């Protein structure tokens, strides 16, 4: 059976106030709780990363 | 006899996305024997095609010159001008031609609405694009499958129910004209789901979040004064993302073609379910 | 027997308060969808439920002492335990209901992840066999269970809505060719007229 | 896919679900699943707490459901306190007892 | 209707979120090993 | 806070969508438990 | 053979994204990090940024 | 009051001997995508509560340490080492 | 300090000790400017304010401590 | 969008016990006493040490084997 399709609005709607509008919100707010979180996970990272070492040195 | 194929699959998806991407919007000329002097006097209007009847058709664009000063000047009556002279095989939904019944609900020229009633850039230089609506199966051409709407308004038992039997059998179950006025301008709806269709919480989930229209037709039946059933109505439209799904972009109301307001109904609607949550604490007690 | 006695008082008080409260929770239950019938308990109120949902097997299991009951007493706390059981076999009854549901919600979810626009990695254009057998035989169990549930005209209806909505989605995300008419035989008898 | 990775495969998914069936509903481990969804539900939904909703007339409410928030705020801030008294008295008499001790 | 103490709740709810935040970002407790090459030195 | 985070999940990631209610409340009395415990560690 | 349609230019995702997200993803981590950010560096340095040297750096080895 | 007529006839009257057989493959494929789910999205949370605190506090989960003194030993070319038991503390503020 | 690179060990009668010397010397100026860096964050935390600084600094820059040792 | 961020605490977890408020006054109770129990220890432990050094506070060395700790000088 040859699965249907269809084509995404969001690729063949022109542009329009509504949607920017309220994207802006969303996207304020999605920016703020990733950036938050984003910090936390760069605190985590960097803290982990391990001690300088000397030059050419095993082990 | 058949094998594994995901390797093959995942590689021939990758690189048919990538030369989608590279080949977007192809087009095809119906009469590529047209000169170009010939085309200074005609306006192109590239109409989506495909046929998933036949194995060897994939979706394309067609491009027809045609002299818009040969029928009137509305997507329909275009789209009827090309395929009664230029091609018959095109396929479309229509019964009105006054935009009533809502079977011509199209993506004209990036905008859903109804194109019996919908003009379009009477210059010649920029082309009209005329594809279905978007996130619509498609069945042919700018036919798409309107069954799941038709199931979703269905399940809101859009039918006067009351638990109070007539007084007398004789009469008309009284509605002063303030409640009538109530429902002016909710009841216009023709179902053409061009608001629907054009909404991004349906584009996300088309099966648990019910449609901008069909929650406008529950709220009809809700503040209709003749019905009883207020709070049945009002629980049934409360559960999961019926209605909680929808974030109030407001794309149905511009894009209502009738001049209809479900972003206001949906907002009353909200409302009336904020209130009946909080009242089925404060009351029973 | 202190200790005998504190069990029977504790086992009658809970029993007695859960089966004041069972009819309450069965009907929000059959109120609520398939998809998740404790969604109502889970989210807006738990009506006591998860007492009931502990206590049915306590009132199954844990024994009695008469002894410490009285007529009226011990014909009430009979009649709770009857409806403890009747509790609990609901309970089961749409638990198993619920993950039919949730099988056909994965087979339409497995088709619609097919046909996502971000699939830009998996698409693919014809069905295949083991979809299609999947989807063959869970429309075949729908169709038994509907025949099963002629004798209770309301669960029949609900079934329907809340099931066939799946089948119908899937019916309508594939096109009518290849073996289509035989994998939905049984579903363009009556169910397919039903979702028009 | 192929046949018999078909075979194999409905093999594997059918084994797991025996064994997740049969750990779920052995008699103990059933036992022990319904006592711990019964616990874990009374943690969660029934924590102490300080805000409820009051459902009953000024004439029906006791007065612990009235002062219990400043019942827990005076021990917690007691505590608190005491604790940090304690500490206090703890240093100076270690520095006491070690100075007389030795220098 | 009526929530007892929903002051003291809705208190609590932002201590709480505060003293989450603060602790898993240790936004107040920065590191200053990078500034150390832009800074003066004293003795 | 959390319900709105899996209410985003859900309704713009498909494969979200198979977790139930009931699951989504196991996560949600997961991370209840999981912070109530970092707050108190965090003091000790 | 995947074929897509796709106004490039004026469809809401595309140009109009790249003008719309940037803006609006920045918003509360410029307006409230930067202020909070240069307070929490300043409230340290009430004097200056000076590195109380506890090793003597000025001394080198004969 | 709720109409609640049709609920509360089903509740009361319901079917004790139906039951549907469910598909092996389809449950799995769901408990598996909520273990995926579950693991590769909210365990990077739940080891991030586990962790951070170890790593932004070390000195608490490590009580005990030990210190060494070493002589030499030159008729053998050895060196003796004498061990001694420290409380792990902060040092060099 | 600023120790010299060049070790004043003769290699001829103390090779160990001579290679011990150039070694620390060697890598003695970077691991100087790592502890100047991390003291230099240790004391900016603790001229810190309130829960900014001094009321939680000995106790929670552990990690810090733990690095200026090592 | 819709504006949903709040203070206010949710009406699912605001219900209370049969006979009366939760339990929040014995949890308090078992709380405190905890912390008193902890911190007493803390504290004990913490203010009560010194540090003696001198040879009796060095031992000999051993591996995990027993043996005592010597190492050549290869
Ligand atoms: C598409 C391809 C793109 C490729 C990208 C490649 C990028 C490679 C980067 C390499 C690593 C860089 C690390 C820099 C760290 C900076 C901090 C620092 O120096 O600290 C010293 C660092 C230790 O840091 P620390 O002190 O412990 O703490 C650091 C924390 O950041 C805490 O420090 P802090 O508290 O001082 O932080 C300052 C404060 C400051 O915060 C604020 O206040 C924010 C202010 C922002 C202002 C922005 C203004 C912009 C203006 C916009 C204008 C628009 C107008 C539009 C107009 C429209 C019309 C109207 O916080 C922040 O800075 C916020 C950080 C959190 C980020 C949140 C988001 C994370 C998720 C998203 C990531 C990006 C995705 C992009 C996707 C693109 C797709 C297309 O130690 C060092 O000395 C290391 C130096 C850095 C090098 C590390 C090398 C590690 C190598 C690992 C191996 C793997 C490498 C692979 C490389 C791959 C390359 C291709
Ligand atoms: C490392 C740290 C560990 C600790 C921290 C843990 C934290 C995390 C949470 C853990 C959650 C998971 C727990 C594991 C699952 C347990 C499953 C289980 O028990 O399996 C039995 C269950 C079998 O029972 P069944 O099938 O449900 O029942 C029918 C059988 O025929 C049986 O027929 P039957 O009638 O002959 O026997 C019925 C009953 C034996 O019946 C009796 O003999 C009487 C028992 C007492 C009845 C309640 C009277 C209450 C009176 C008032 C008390 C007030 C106190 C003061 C407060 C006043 C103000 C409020 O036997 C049981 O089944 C006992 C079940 C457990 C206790 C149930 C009673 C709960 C209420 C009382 C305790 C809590 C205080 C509440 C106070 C407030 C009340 C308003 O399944 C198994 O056989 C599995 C066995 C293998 C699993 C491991 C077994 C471990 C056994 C532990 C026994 C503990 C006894 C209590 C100790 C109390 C010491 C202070
Ligand atoms: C096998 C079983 C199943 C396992 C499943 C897997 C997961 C594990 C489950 C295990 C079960 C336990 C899980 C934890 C409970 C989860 C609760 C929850 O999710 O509720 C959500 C639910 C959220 O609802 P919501 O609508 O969002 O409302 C929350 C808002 O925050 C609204 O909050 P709120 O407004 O109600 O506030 C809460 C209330 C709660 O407070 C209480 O009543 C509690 C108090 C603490 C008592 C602690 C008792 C501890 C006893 C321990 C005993 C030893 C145990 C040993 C065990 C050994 C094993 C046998 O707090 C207060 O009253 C605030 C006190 C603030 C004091 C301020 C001090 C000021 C001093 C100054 C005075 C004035 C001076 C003026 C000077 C003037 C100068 C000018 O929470 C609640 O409603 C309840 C409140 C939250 C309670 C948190 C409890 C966390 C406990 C963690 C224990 C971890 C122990 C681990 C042991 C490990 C051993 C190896
Ligand atoms: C350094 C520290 C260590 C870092 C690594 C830590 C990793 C921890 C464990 C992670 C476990 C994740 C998997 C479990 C979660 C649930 C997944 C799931 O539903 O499974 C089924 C679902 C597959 O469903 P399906 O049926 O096959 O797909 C069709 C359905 O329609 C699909 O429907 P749908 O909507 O449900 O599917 C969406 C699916 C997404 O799946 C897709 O539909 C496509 C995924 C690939 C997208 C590739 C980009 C496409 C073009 C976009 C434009 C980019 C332009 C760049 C150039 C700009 C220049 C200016 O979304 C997810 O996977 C959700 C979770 C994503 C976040 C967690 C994973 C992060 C991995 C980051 C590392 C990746 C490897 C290194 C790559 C770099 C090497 C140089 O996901 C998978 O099985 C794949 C998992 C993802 C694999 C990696 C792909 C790359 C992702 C990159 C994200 C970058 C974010 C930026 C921050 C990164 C910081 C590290
Ligand atoms: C302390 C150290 C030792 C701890 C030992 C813990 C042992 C736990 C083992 C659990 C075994 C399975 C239990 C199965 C259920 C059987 C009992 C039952 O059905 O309930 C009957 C009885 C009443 O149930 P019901 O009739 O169904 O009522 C509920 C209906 O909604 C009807 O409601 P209603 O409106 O009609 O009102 C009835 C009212 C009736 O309530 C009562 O009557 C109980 C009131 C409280 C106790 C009153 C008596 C106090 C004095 C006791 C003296 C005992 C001395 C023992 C001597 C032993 C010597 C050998 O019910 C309630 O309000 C229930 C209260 C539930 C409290 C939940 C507490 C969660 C938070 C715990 C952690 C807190 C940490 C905070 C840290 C924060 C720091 C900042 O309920 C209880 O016994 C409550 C038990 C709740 C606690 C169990 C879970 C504890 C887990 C702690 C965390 C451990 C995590 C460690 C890591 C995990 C791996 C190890
Ligand atoms: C360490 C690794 C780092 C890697 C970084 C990778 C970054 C990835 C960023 C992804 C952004 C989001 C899109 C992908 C995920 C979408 C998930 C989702 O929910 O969407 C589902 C939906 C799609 O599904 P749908 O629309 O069918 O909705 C589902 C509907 N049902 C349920 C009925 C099936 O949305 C999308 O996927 C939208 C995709 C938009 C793609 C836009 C591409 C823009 C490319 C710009 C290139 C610019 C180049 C400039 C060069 C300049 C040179 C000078
Ligand atoms: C937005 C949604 C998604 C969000 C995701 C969120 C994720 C949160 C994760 C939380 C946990 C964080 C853990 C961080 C661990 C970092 C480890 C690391 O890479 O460290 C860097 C390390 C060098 O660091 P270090 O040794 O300390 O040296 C510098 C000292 N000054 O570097 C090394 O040692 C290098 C070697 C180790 C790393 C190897 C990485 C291999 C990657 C294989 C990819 C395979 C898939 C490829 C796919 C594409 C194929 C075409
Ligand atoms: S509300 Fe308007 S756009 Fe939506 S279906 Fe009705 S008439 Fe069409
Ligand atoms: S378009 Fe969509 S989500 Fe709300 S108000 Fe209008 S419906
Ligand atoms: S022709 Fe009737 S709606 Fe357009
Ligand atoms: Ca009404």
């Amino acid at each position: 059976m040859r699965t249907k399709l269809y084509n995404a609005a969001y690729f063949l709607l022109n542009n329009n106030e509504s949607f920017g509008h309220s994207f802006g919100i969303r996207l304020k707010i999605v920016g703020l709780n990733t950036w938050i979180v984003g910090y936390a996970v760069s605190r985590y990272y960097f803290s982990s990363l391990r001690v300088k070492a000397a030059q050419d040195e095993r082990f | 006899a058949e094998s594994n194929d995901a390797t093959s699959i995942c590689l021939e998806s990758i690189s048919g996305t990538i030369k989608g991407l590279q080949k977007a919007n192809y087009v095809v000329e119906h009469n590529p024997n047209l000169t170009s002097e010939e085309k200074k006097h005609l306006k192109q209007f590239l109409v989506y095609r495909y046929n998933p009847a036949d194995p060897h058709d994939q979706p394309k664009y067609v491009s027809y010159w045609c002299d818009i000063k040969k029928f009137p000047p509305m997507f329909l009556d275009a789209i009827l001008y090309i395929k009664n002279e230029l091609d018959p095989t095109l396929s479309i939904r229509r019964s009105c031609r006054e935009g009533i019944c809502g079977s011509c609900a199209v993506n004209c020229d990036g905008l859903h609405t109804l194109a019996c009633i919908s003009g379009f850039n009477r210059d010649l230089s920029k082309p009209t694009i005329i594809t279905p609506l978007g996130h619509m199966f498609i069945l042919k051409d700018l036919v798409v499958d309107m069954t799941n709407f038709y199931a979703q308004y269905k399940m809101i038992e859009p039918y006067l129910k009351r638990k109070t039997p007539k007084p007398d059998a004789n009469k008309e179950y009284p509605q002063s004209p303030e409640q009538r006025a109530l429902l002016d301008g909710l009841y216009e709806c023709v179902l053409c789901a061009a608001c629907s269709t054009s909404c991004p919480s349906y584009w996300w989930h088309p099966d648990r979040y019910l449609g901008p229209a069909i929650l406008q037709q529950a709220y009809r039946w809700i503040v209709d004064s003749r019905d009883e059933y207020t709070q049945e109505r009002i629980e049934r439209i409360a559960e999961d993302v019926r209605l909680d799904d929808c974030q109030q972009i407001g794309m149905c109301s511009f894009t209502c073609p009738k001049g209809l307001n479900p972003q206001l109904s949906l907002k009353n609607l909200m409302d009336m379910v904020k209130d009946f949550r909080q009242k089925r604490i404060e009351q029973e007690v | 027997s202190l200790v005998s006695l504190f069990k029977n008082t504790f086992l009658k008080s809970r029993v007695i308060g859960l089966s004041f409260q069972a009819q309450r929770v069965m009907a929000q239950m059959a109120k609520t969808d398939f998809e998740n019938p404790d969604e109502h308990f889970l989210l807006n109120d738990a009506m006591k439920y998860n007492e009931l949902v502990f206590y049915g097997r306590l009132a199954e299991n844990w024994s009695i002492n008469p002894e410490l009951f009285g007529k009226a007493e011990l014909a009430k706390y009979n009649e709770a335990k009857q409806t403890l059981i009747d509790f609990n076999q609901y309970h089961a009854l749409v638990q198993n209901l619920h993950e039919f549901y949730w099988e056909l919600k994965t087979i339409y979810l497995e088709l619609s992840r097919g046909v996502a626009t971000s699939n830009f990695h998996n698409k693919r254009e014809v069905t295949h066999s083991i979809i299609e057998s999947d989807i063959k035989n869970s429309i075949h169990k729908y169709i038994q269970l509907i025949d099963d549930l002629k004798d209770y005209p309301e669960w029949q209806h609900k079934v329907r809505e809340e099931i066939g909505y799946y089948a119908h989605m899937i019916y309508t995300s594939v096109n009518h060719d290849g073996n289509f008419p035989e994998i939905f035989k049984e579903f363009n008898k009556v169910d397919s007229l039903y979702y028009f | 896919m192929n046949h018999s990775c078909q075979k194999v495969f409905e093999g594997f998914v059918s084994a797991l679900y025996d064994t997740s069936y049969f750990f779920r509903n052995f008699g103990p481990f059933k036992a022990t699943i319904h006592y711990a969804t019964y616990a874990n539900y009374l943690a969660q939904n029934w924590a102490p707490r300080v805000s409820y909703i009051e459902t009953s007339t000024p004439a029906y409410t006791l007065a612990k459901n009235k002062y219990a928030v400043y019942i827990v705020y005076g021990l917690i801030g007691g505590a608190l306190i005491h604790n940090y008294m304690l500490d206090n008295k703890a240093a100076q008499k270690s520095q006491q007892y070690y100075l007389k001790h030795r220098d | 209707l009526p929530i007892r103490n929903i002051q003291f709740a809705r208190y609590h709810y932002l201590a709480a979120v505060t003293v989450f935040t603060y602790f898993a970002t240790r936004c107040c407790l920065l590191d200053y090993k990078k500034y150390y090459p832009l800074a003066s030195v004293k003795k | 806070m959390f319900k709105e985070l899996i209410h985003i999940f859900r309704t713009y990631y498909i494969t979200f969508r198979y977790l139930k209610k009931s699951n989504i409340n196991f996560l949600k009395n997961l991370s209840y438990t999981l912070i109530a415990y970092y707050l108190i560690i965090n003091f000790q | 053979m995947r074929r897509i349609f796709w106004n490039f230019k004026t469809a809401f995702v595309g140009l109009p994204m790249f003008s719309l997200a940037p803006k609006n993803i920045l918003v509360y981590p410029i307006v409230v990090g930067v202020p909070l950010y240069t307070f929490i560096v300043l409230q340290n340095s009430v004097r200056g940024f000076a590195y109380f040297d506890e090793y003597d750096s000025d001394v080198k080895e004969n | 009051m709720l109409d609640d007529t049709k609920y509360i006839q089903m509740a009361q009257k319901f079917p004790r001997n139906v039951s549907v057989q469910l598909n092996k493959k389809l449950f799995v494929t769901r408990t598996w995508f909520r273990n995926y789910y579950f693991v590769g999205v909210f365990g990077i949370f739940a080891y991030f509560i586990y962790n951070q605190p170890k790593i932004f506090a070390p000195f608490s989960g490590y009580p005990t340490t030990v210190a060494y003194k070493a002589q030499p030993d030159f008729l053998n070319d050895q060196v003796i080492f004498y061990s001694q038991q420290r409380q792990n503390t902060l040092k060099n503020f | 300090v600023r120790l010299n690179l060049k070790s004043n060990v003769d290699q001829n009668e103390y090779p160990f000790l001579a290679k011990w010397d150039k070694d620390m010397r060697q890598n003695y100026e970077e691991y100087q400017n790592r502890i100047d860096a991390t003291t230099y964050h240790l004391q900016r935390s603790q001229r810190g304010i309130a829960v900014f600084g001094e009321w939680m600094y000995p106790r929670y820059f552990q990690k810090d401590i733990l690095e200026l040792e090592v | 969008a819709r504006l949903w961020w709040t203070l206010d605490p949710s009406k699912y977890y605001l219900k209370q016990i049969s006979s009366g408020g939760r339990n929040e006054i014995l949890f308090t109770v078992l709380g405190v006493t905890a912390a008193y129990w902890y911190f007493g220890n803390k504290r004990c432990e913490h203010y009560w040490r010194r540090q003696i050094d001198n040879c009796q506070s060095w031992s000999r060395a051993q591996n995990i084997n027993g043996n005592n700790l010597t190492v050549k000088q290869y």
